[PDB]
C-alpha cells in the first residue's frame, strides 16, 4: 500500500486517460501542481542569494523603499488567498478518510499552493524593497498560469456537474476569482511602472520623508503584515535592552503625524467649512464639524477595523458551540457520505461539523480578529495623538493673537489657559481614543444578545438583564468615585502648597525651634485630607466588586434560572460553555461603555470649553 | 537644434564610426564578439550550436543505418550498426546521447560496422570541442564586470569654486557597492574644438587634466564620495573660462574616467561621465555628506548632489592671477 | 544596569514594613481563595451539564453555593486590598513628614528642594491614589492566567508539554517590554512637562513676545514642543500594541494547541466533551 | 557617558572598512551582479545555492517527466499494450530519479527514452541544455 | 586561455601608415594618428615612443639598435591616453629629444632612423593586457605636412571620417 497521487483504489484504475486526459479527475488535478512548482523552484534559487547575501548585505542598513502601485491589494488578497488554501486543505483531508486509500491528489496540490502562496508574497516583498520590478515577469507568470490551470479544473467540474453544492466548487470556484484578481495586480504594476515593454520607464523615487535618516517610526510605510503586526518595532525594542531610550532613539516623527501638517489639515478643515458654509460664529458645532472634516478619513477606518473584529470575536462562541456539540454525540461511525466519481466530495453542513475544521477556522478567525482590534486602536490613537497636535497647536496660535485687556486677561490667568492644554485638551484627545467604541460598543452588545438568545434561549437573557440593569448604577458608582477623588485633589494641593511654605523658609523654621508647630499643622490638614481618600478609597473598591461579581451573579442567574424557571434544556456542554465565553465577551464592552459615555460627555464641555475660549477678545489691526 | 555629448552621462559614448574599410575584423574575433552579445542573444547562439550539432550527426547516423539497411522493417538477419535505430527520431536520440554523454544504452555503437566507429570518435572529438567552446565564452561572460560600473556613482552636475584661494573644477564621485576598486584612477580630459597658432584645427582635441591630487599621481581611495578637483593654474586649459561664457551652447566637456581592478574578480573596469557646459555651477560647494555614529561614519546619500551656494568671485581665474598680483606689488 | 530593575526589592519594603502581617496574608488568602472558586463554578457547571445529559443528583443547590461562595469573595477581596492600600498610604506618609521635619538643615540646603517637593507630592500620590487599585487588578490578572493555565493543563495534559516552549517566549516578550515601556513612559512624562510650562510662561509675559516680534520663533518651538510630546507616546502606543498582538497570537497558537488536543482526547480517552468546553472557553 | 564612548574608525586594523552607508536609493543593481554576488557569498552559502540550483532543476523537470507519462497513459499499472512515452517511469520516484539521469547525465538506461513521444523527446532537449547551461553557469562561478 | 587571445583585438587597432613634422605651438613636434575601430574601449591605454637608431657613446660604445624612449607631450606628462576617436599622437622636439636634429634634407630611405610607437592597454571585455607596434622609418615620415580634421558633428552627434584617415 504505498503513496499514490490519485486514487490506489479499484486497482489502481485511476490514471487510466481514455476520454481525453482533461476528463481524468486526477490529471487535472497533476496539472495544479506544475504553476507552484515552477515558482517554488524558480524563486527558491533568487532568493537564496538575497538571504546568503542579506548575512553580509549593509545597504539594507538604512535602505529606503517604493510599495509598487497595488501593495495594499495585494497583500488583502494574498491574506484570503492563504486562508482559502486553507480550507482546501481541511475539505481534501476530510474527504479522503473514508476510502482505503489515501487520495493524494484531493489536498496535495493545494498544499503546493500554499507553499507557493507564501513565497509567491516573499518574493514579491524582496522585489518592493529593491526597486527591480523586473524580476515580477516570474511572478507575472506564476499569477497567469495558475489561473489559466485552475481555471480548467473549475469548467471541468462544471462538465461533469459538480454543483455548488459541492465545497469543493465553490472553493475552486473562489480560487479563479483570487487568482484572477491576483493576475489583474500583477498587470496594474506593469501600467503604472511601465518596466517590461515601454521604452520610457515611470520610475518612481522612495517618498521624501522616508529618505531622512532622521525619521525612526517607520509604521506609515511598511508591508502590510508589519503594519498589522508592528513587526518593524523588533529591532527598537531589541536596541532598548543594549541603548537605553532617549531623544536621540525616538526620531523625528513622520510628515504625517507633524504637528505643523496636522494644523495645516484642521485650518484648512475651519478654511472650507468659512468657505462652503457662511457662518458668523465658531461654536461647538463650528468645531465638531471641523475635527470630523480633518481626522473622519481615519477615524472612520478605526471604526471599521473594530466592527469587524467584533464580528469575528463572536467566532470562538460559535466555534466552541460547534467543536463540542459535534462531540456531545457517541456516533463517530458515521462520516460525510455522498459521491460524484469516487473521490467523495464533502458538502458545506459536512465540512463544518467536524471538530478539527472548526478548531482550525477558529485559529485563523483569532489571528483576524485580534489583528483587527489591534490595528483598531493605532489607527484611533494616532489620530487621537494628532488632534492634540493640531490643537495645541492651534491653541498656541491663539495665544498670540490676543489682546491683554485687564477684562479679558485678568480674568483667564496662566492657569486658566493651562489647564486648558493639560486637562481640557487630553479629555478631548482622550475621546477620539474612544471613539470607535461608541459606534460599535453597541452592535458588540447587541450582536452579543441577539446569538445569545439563539445560544441558551430566554434564561440568558434573563441572567444578561442583570448586568445590564446593574450597569446605571455602576455609572453612579464612578461617578461618586471622581466626587470623592476631587475632594481629595483639591485637598492635596492645600497641603501640599502648605508644606511648600514649610520647605521654603526652613532655616528660620529650624533655628527658632518651629518645625515641632508647623509640623502640626499639616498632621491635621492630613487628616482632613485622609478622609476624603478613604471615601474614594472606598468608592474604588465597590467598583473593582461590582466589575467582578456581577459576572458571577449573571452566570449565577442564568444556569439555575434555566433549570428551575425554564427547564427548557439540559445544559449540555455545547450550550452551556458556548455561553461563558459569550458572557465573558460581553462583560467587557457592558462594564466599560460607562467610561465611553463618561468621556464623551467630558469632551463635550471640552470642546464647548474650547470654543468660547477660541473666540474670544483679538489683537486688532493686525491685518492692516 | 542640439548639442552632442562626446560621452553620456552613463558612458556610452555617442561617436559614430562610419566608412570602416571593413576586413572581416567583426567575425575574427568570434570569442570576443560572443562575450559582447547580450545575455538572452548569448542562449540563442548556445542553443543554437548544440541543437544543430545534434541534428548535424543526427543525419549522419540516420543515413548509416539506411545504408546498412538497419532501418528496413522487420527483424532482419543482420546485426545493427547501432541498435534500435528504427526512426530518424531514434537517430535523433541517439544523437542526443552521445554528445552529451548521456548514454541511455538502449542504442548502443555495436561492433560490426567501422564506419559507425569512426563517427563516434568524431561526435565526441566535437562535442568535447564545442562544449569546451562554450565553457569559456560563459565564464568571461560570467567574469564580466561592466556592470559594477553601473554602481559607479558621479554627481550630476560638478561645480567651480574656490578652495584654498585657488580656483579648482570640484566633482564627486561615490562607490555605492561594499567591495572595493583596487587601485583606483581618475582621468579628467577638456574637450573643445581648439585651433592653434600655427593654423590647425583640431575638431575635439582631449587636453589631459591634472587631479589635484597629495602626490600629484592618479591613484585615489574610493570608500565614500570624494571629491577631485582640478586646481585652475597658469597651465590649466579652463584658465580662460569665464562664467558667461559657461552658457548651453558653449564648446566644453569635462570627461572623467575612472578605473580600476574589481577586488571580487580581479576585472578591470572603467566609469567615465562628462559634464556639458551647462552641467557646471560656478561658486557653488558640495554639502557635507559623511557624519559620524556611535562607532562609525554614515554618507547620506540623500545629499550627494546637492550644491549650496558660496560667495565668490565672477571673473576668471586669469583675473585672479592678475587681482593678486597688483595687491600683492602694492 | 539602572534602566534593567524588575525593582522586586520595593515591593517588599512597602509590604513588610508598613502594611502588616494580618492584612497582608488575608490579601493574599483571598486572591487565591477567589480564583481556586472561580474555577470550581466553572468546573462544577461542566460536570453538571456533562453529568446530566441524559451516581448523580440535581445540581441547584451547589451551584448556587459556589457562586455564593464566589460572590461573597468578591467584596471581601475588594475591600481587603484598599482598606490596606489605605492603611500604607496613610502611615507611610506620617514617617515622611516625621523624618524631614526631624531633619538637619544641611540636607535642605544642598538638595534641589524639588527632590524633596517630587517625593512629597508626585510620589505620594501615585502611592496613595494607584497602589491599591493597580494592585488588585495586578493580582487578579496574574491569577487568572494562572488559573486558566492550569484547567487548560489539566484538561488537557499534553498542552503543557507544548507550554515550556510557549512560556519561554512568553518571558522575552514579557521581558523586552518592561524595558522598553519603562523609557518610553518616562519619556511620556518628561516631554509633556515642558509643553505646560511653556503654555503658562506664554501667557505670563505675552505682551513681550508680541513685543520683539518674536512669536514667530516660539510657535516654532511649539511645534517643537508638541512633535516630541506626540512622537514619545506614538512609540509607547506602538510599543502597548506591539505586546498586545504578540501575547494574542501566542493565545491563539494555545487555543489552537489546546482544542486540538482536547478534540482528539474526546475522542480517544473519552473526554466527554464537558472539560472540552472549560478547555476552550 | 556618550563623550568617552568610541572614537569611529576610517578602516580597521585588518582592512574591514568600518563605514556604514545610508539612503542606499537601490535599482536592483545590488541583484543584478549575480555573478559577482555569488561569488562574493561566503562559500556554505554557495553549497547551498549550488544544492539548491540543481535540486530545483531536477524537480522541476521530474514534474515533467511524471506529467507526461500521465497524459501519455502509460502510468497506468497495467499491460504495456501501448509503447510507454519513457520507458520504466511508474511513480513519480522513478520520474524524479529519470530526471536525475538525464541531467546529471549518469544514464542508466533503466528508463530509456522511446521515439515513440515526440512531446518527450523535446524535453529531453529542453533538459540537456538547460543541464548544461545551468551547470556552466556554476563552474564559471566556482572558479 | 586560446578563447581569451587578445592577438586578434590588436589588428583592429589602427596606425597611420606614415608620420608627420610639422609646427604646433610654436615649436617643432612628431605627429601620428592612432585609431581603434572596435565599439569597445581598450582600458588604461598607454602608448610608448622610441627611437631606433645605431648611436655611438663619444668614449667608442656602439649599440647597433639603441633604443631611446620618447615623451609623448601630454599634457599631463604621464603617458596615458584615452582612445575612442582618432587622436594624434605628437612629440614635441625639446632640446633633449633625440630628434633634434632632423631635416627634410636627411630624410631619405637609407637612413639609420627608426620610430617605434607601442601601444599597451587592457581589453574591457576578457581584461587581457594587449599591444599594438608599429615602425616609422625615415622615409615614412612626411616633413611638413598635417593631418586632416576627422571629426565632424552630424546631426546630433559626432562622425569620424574613417576613409580619411591617413590624409
Ligand atoms: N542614494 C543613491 N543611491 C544610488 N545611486 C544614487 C543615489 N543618489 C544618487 N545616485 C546616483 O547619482 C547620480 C545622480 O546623482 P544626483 O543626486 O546628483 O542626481 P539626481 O537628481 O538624484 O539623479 P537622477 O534623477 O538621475 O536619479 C545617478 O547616477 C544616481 O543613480
Ligand atoms: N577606414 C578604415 N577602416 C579600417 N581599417 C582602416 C581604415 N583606415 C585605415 N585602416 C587601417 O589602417 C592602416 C593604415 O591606414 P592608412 O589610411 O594610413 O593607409 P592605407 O593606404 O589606407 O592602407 P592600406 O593600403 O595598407 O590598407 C590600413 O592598412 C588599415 O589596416
Amino acid at each position: 500500500m504505498p503513496l499514490a497521487f490519485c486514487g490506489t483504489e479499484n486497482h489502481s484504475a485511476a490514471y487510466r486517460v481514455d476520454q481525453g486526459v482533461l476528463n481524468n479527475g486526477c490529471f487535472v488535478d497533476a496539472l495544479n501542481v506544475v504553476p507552484h512548482v515552477f515558482l517554488l523552484f524558480i524563486t527558491f534559487p533568487i532568493l537564496f542569494i538575497g538571504w546568503g547575501s542579506q548575512s553580509s548585505k549593509v545597504h539594507i542598513h538604512h535602505s529606503t523603499w517604493l510599495h509598487f502601485p497595488g501593495h495594499n491589494l495585494r497583500w488583502i488578497l494574498t491574506f484570503i488567498l492563504l486562508f482559502v488554501l486553507v480550507c482546501e486543505i481541511a475539505e481534501g483531508i476530510l474527504s479522503d478518510g473514508v476510502t482505503e486509500s489515501r487520495h493524494l491528489h484531493l489536498y496535495m496540490p493545494a498544499g503546493m499552493a500554499f507553499m507557493a502562496a507564501i513565497t509567491s508574497v516573499v518574493y514579491y516583498h524582496n522585489i518592493e524593497t529593491s526597486n527591480f520590478p523586473k524580476l515580477l515577469i516570474a511572478l507575472l507568470i506564476y499569477w497567469t498560469l495558475a489561473f489559466i490551470t485552475k481555471t480548467i479544473k473549475f469548467v471541468k467540474f462544471y462538465d461533469h456537474a459538480i454543483g455548488f453544492s459541492q465545497l469543493r466548487f465553490c472553493l475552486t470556484g473562489l480560487l479563479v476569482i483570487l487568482y484572477g484578481m491576483l493576475l489583474l495586480v500583477e498587470v496594474n504594476v506593469i501600467r503604472v511602472r511601465r518596466y517590461i515593454f515601454f521604452k520610457t520607464p515611470r520610475e518612481v523615487k522612495p517618498p521624501e520623508d522616508l529618505q531622512d535618516l532622521g525619521v525612526r517610526f517607520l509604521q506609515p510605510f511598511v508591508n502590510l503584515l508589519s503594519k498589522g503586526t508592528y513587526w518593524w518595532m523588533n529591532a527598537f525594542i531589541k536596541t532598548a535592552h543594549k541603548k537605553p531610550i532617549d531623544l536621540r532613539a525616538i526620531a523625528k516623527l513622520p510628515i504625517a503625524m507633524r504637528a505643523l501638517t496636522n494644523y495645516q489639515r484642521l485650518c484648512v478643515a475651519f478654511d472650507a467649512q468659512a468657505r462652503k458654509d457662511t457662518q458668523s460664529p465658531q461654536g461647538a458645532r463650528a468645531i465638531w464639524r471641523a475635527l470630523c472634516h480633518a481626522f473622519g478619513r481615519r477615524l472612520i477606518l478605526s471604526s471599521t477595523f473594530r466592527i469587524l473584529a467584533d464580528l469575528l470575536g463572536f467566532a470562538g462562541p460559535l466555534c466552541i458551540f460547534g467543536i463540542v456539540d459535534h462531540l456531545g454525540k457517541e456516533n463517530h461511525v458515521f462520516q460525510p457520505k455522498t459521491q460524484f466519481l469516487g473521490v467523495y466530495f464533502v458538502s458545506s453542513q459536512e465540512f463544518l461539523g467536524n471538530a478539527y475544521v472548526l478548531a482550525v477556522l477558529l485559529f485563523l478567525a483569532l489571528l483576524l480578529q485580534r489583528t483587527f482590534l489591534q490595528a483598531s486602536y493605532y489607527v484611533a490613537i494616532e489620530t487621537g495623538i494628532n488632534l492634540r497636535g493640531a490643537i495645541q497647536t492651534k491653541i498656541y496660535n491663539k495665544i498670540m493673537h490676543m489682546s491683554t485687556s485687564n477684562l479679558s486677561m485678568g480674568e483667564m490667568t496662566a492657569g486658566q489657559i493651562c489647564n486648558l492644554v493639560a486637562i481640557d485638551t487630553n479629555q478631548l484627545m482622550w475621546f477620539f481614543f474612544l471613539c470607535p467604541n461608541l459606534w460599535t460598543m453597541p452592535v458588540q452588545i447587541i450582536v452579543g444578545v441577539i446569538l445569545l438568545y439563539y445560544i441558551l434561549g430566554v434564561s440568558a437573557l434573563i441572567g444578561a438583564a442583570v448586568i445590564i440593569l446593574l450597569a446605571p448604577v455602576q455609572y453612579f458608582v464612578a461617578t461618586k468615585l471622581s466626587q470623592a477623588q476631587r475632594t481629595t485633589l483639591e485637598h492635596s494641593n492645600e497641603r501640599l502648597k502648605q508644606t511648600n511654605e514649610m520647605l521654603r523658609g526652613m532655616k528660620l523654621l529650624k533655628l527658632y525651634a518651629w518645625e515641632s508647630i508647623f509640623c502640626s499643622r499639616v498632621e491635621v490638614t492630613r487628616r482632613k485630607e485622609m478622609t476624603s481618600l478613604r471615601a474614594f478609597a472606598v468608592y474604588t473598591s465597590i467598583s473593582i466588586f461590582m466589575n467582578t461579581a456581577i459576572p458571577i451573579a449573571a452566570v449565577l442567574i442564568t444556569f439555575v434560572g434555566h433549570v428551575s424557571f425554564f427547564k427548557e434544556s439540559d445544559l449540555s456542554p455545547s450550550v452551556a460553555f458556548a455561553s461563558l465565553s459569550l458572557f465573558h465577551i460581553l462583560v467587557t464592552p457592558l462594564f466599560l461603555l460607562s467610561s465611553v459615555v463618561r468621556s464623551t460627555v467630558k469632551a463635550l464641555v471640552s470642546v464647548q470649553k474650547l470654543s468660547e475660549f477660541l473666540s474670544s477678545a483679538e489683537i486688532r489691526e493686525e491685518q492692516c | 537644434e542640439r548639442r552632442a555629448r562626446f560621452v553620456s552621462k552613463k558612458g556610452n559614448c555617442n561617436v559614430a564610426h562610419k566608412n570602416i574599410r571593413e576586413q572581416g575584423r567583426f567575425l575574427q574575433d568570434v570569442f570576443t564578439t560572443l562575450v559582447d552579445l547580450k545575455w538572452p542573444h548569448t542562449l540563442l547562439i548556445f542553443t543554437m550550436s548544440f541543437l544543430c550539432s545534434w541534428l548535424l550527426f543526427a543525419m549522419v547516423w540516420w543515413l548509416i543505418a539506411f545504408a546498412h539497411g538497419d532501418l528496413a522493417p522487420g527483424e532482419g538477419t543482420n546485426v545493427p550498426c547501432v541498435t534500435s535505430i528504427h526512426s530518424f527520431s531514434s537517430a535523433f536520440l541517439f544523437s542526443i546521447e552521445v554528445q552529451v554523454t548521456i548514454g541511455f544504452g538502449g542504442r548502443m555503437v555495436t561492433e560490426e560496422c567501422p564506419l559507425a566507429i569512426l563517427i563516434l570518435i568524431v561526435q565526441n572529438i566535437v562535442g568535447l570541442m564545442i562544449n569546451a567552446i562554450m565553457l569559456g565564452c560563459i565564464f568571461m561572460k560570467t567574469a564580466q564586470a561592466h556592470r559594477r560600473a553601473e554602481t559607479l556613482i558621479f554627481s550630476k552636475h560638478a561645480v567651480i569654486t574656490l578652495r584654498h584661494g585657488r580656483l579648482c573644477f570640484m566633482l564627486r564621485v561615490g562607490d555605492l557597492r561594499k567591495s572595493m576598486i583596487i587601485s583606483a584612477t581618475i582621468h579628467m580630459q577638456v574637450v573643445r574644438k581648439t585651433t592653434s597658432p600655427e593654423g590647425e584645427v583640431v575638431p575635439l582635441h582631449q587636453v589631459d587634466i591634472p587631479m589635484e591630487n597629495g602626490v600629484g599621481g592618479n591613484s585615489i581611495f574610493l570608500v565614500a564620495p570624494l571629491i577631485i578637483y582640478h586646481v585652475i593654474d597658469s597651465n590649466s586649459p579652463l584658465y580662460d573660462l569665464a562664467p558667461s561664457d559657461l552658457h548651453h551652447h558653449q564648446d566644453l566637456e569635462i570627461i572623467v574616467i575612472l578605473e580600476g581592478v574589481v577586488e571580487t574578480t580581479g576585472i578591470t573596469t572603467q566609469a567615465r561621465t562628462s559634464y556639458l557646459a551647462d552641467e557646471i555651477l560656478w561658486g557653488q560647494r558640495f554639502v557635507p555628506i559623511v557624519a559620524e555614529e556611535d562607532g562609525r561614519y554614515s554618507v547620506d546619500y540623500s545629499k550627494f548632489g546637492n550644491t549650496v551656494k558660496v560667495p565668490t568671485p565672477l571673473c576668471t581665474a586669469r583675473q585672479l592671477d592678475e587681482d593678486r598680483s597688483l595687491l600683492d606689488a602694492l | 544596569l539602572h534602566q534593567r530593575a524588575k525593582i522586586p526589592w520595593r515591593a517588599c519594603t512597602k509590604y513588610l514594613s508598613s502594611a502588616g502581617i494580618l492584612l497582608l496574608s488575608l490579601l493574599v488568602f483571598s486572591q487565591l481563595l477567589k480564583h481556586m472558586v472561580l474555577v470550581a463554578i466553572d468546573y462544577w457547571l461542566a460536570k453538571w451539564t456533562d453529568s446530566a445529559l441524559v451516581d448523580q443528583s440535581v445540581y441547584a443547590m451547589v451551584f448556587t453555593l459556589l457562586c455564593s461562595l464566589g460572590i461573597v469573595l468578591c467584596l471581601v477581596t475588594s475591600v481587603t486590598v484598599e482598606w490596606t492600600g489605605l492603611k500604607v498610604a496613610k502611615r507611610l506618609h506620617r514617617s515622611l513628614l516625621n523624618r524631614i521635619i526631624l531633619a538637619p538643615m544641611r540636607f535642605f540646603e544642598t538638595t534641589p528642594l524639588g527632590s524633596i517637593l517630587n517625593r512629597f507630592s508626585s510620589d505620594c500620590n501615585t502611592i496613595d491614589q494607584h497602589i491599591p487599585s493597580t494592585l488588585e487588578c495586578l493580582s487578579r490578572s496574574t491569577l487568572l492566567c494562572v488559573s486558566a493555565l492550569t484547567v487548560i493543563s489539566y484538561v488537557t495534559p499534553v498542552f503543557l508539554v507544548a507550554l515550556l516552549p510557549l512560556a519561554v517566549v512568553c518571558y522575552f516578550i514579557q521581558k523586552y517590554f518592561r524595558v522598553a515601556s519603562r523609557d518610553l513612559q518616562q519619556l511620556d512624562d518628561t516631554t509633556q512637562l515642558p509643553l505646560v510650562s511653556h503654555f503658562a510662561e506664554t501667557v505670563e509675559g505675552l505682551t513681550t513676545i508680541r513685543a520683539f516680534r518674536y512669536e514667530a520663533r516660539f510657535q516654532q518651538k511649539l511645534l517643537e514642543y508638541t512633535d516630541s510630546n506626540n512622537i514619545a507616546s506614538l512609540f509607547l502606543t506602538a510599543a502597548n500594541r506591539w505586546l498586545e498582538v504578540c501575547m494574542e497570537y501566542i493565545g491563539a497558537c494555545v487555543v489552537l494547541i489546546a482544542a486540538a488536543t482536547s478534540i482528539s482526547n474526546s475522542l480517544h480517552r473519552e473526554l466527554s466533551a464537558g472539560l472540552v468546553g472549560l478547555g476552550l472557553t | 557617558y556618550r563623550t568617552r564612548e568610541r572614537r569611529a574608525r576610517f578602516v580597521s586594523k585588518k582592512g574591514n572598512c568600518n563605514v556604514a552607508h545610508k539612503n542606499i536609493r537601490e535599482q536592483g543593481r545590488f541583484l543584478q551582479d549575480v555573478f559577482t554576488t555569488l561569488v562574493d557569498l561566503k562559500w556554505p552559502h554557495t553549497l547551498l545555492i549550488f544544492t539548491m540550483s540543481f535540486l530545483c532543476s531536477w524537480l522541476l523537470f521530474a514534474m515533467v517527466w511524471w506529467l507526461i507519462a500521465f497524459a501519455h497513459g502509460d502510468l497506468a499499472p497495467g499491460e504495456g499494450t501501448n509503447v510507454p512515452c519513457v520507458t520504466s517511469i511508474h511513480s513519480f520516484s522513478s520520474a524524479f530519479l529519470f530526471s536525475i539521469e538525464v541531467q546529471v547525465t549518469i544514464g542508466f538506461g533503466g528508463r530509456m527514452v522511446t521515439e515513440e513521444c515526440p512531446l518527450a523527446i523535446l524535453i529531453l532537449i529542453v533538459q540537456n541544455i538547460v543541464g548544461l547551461m545551468i551547470n556552466a553557469i556554476m563552474l564559471g562561478c566556482i572558479f
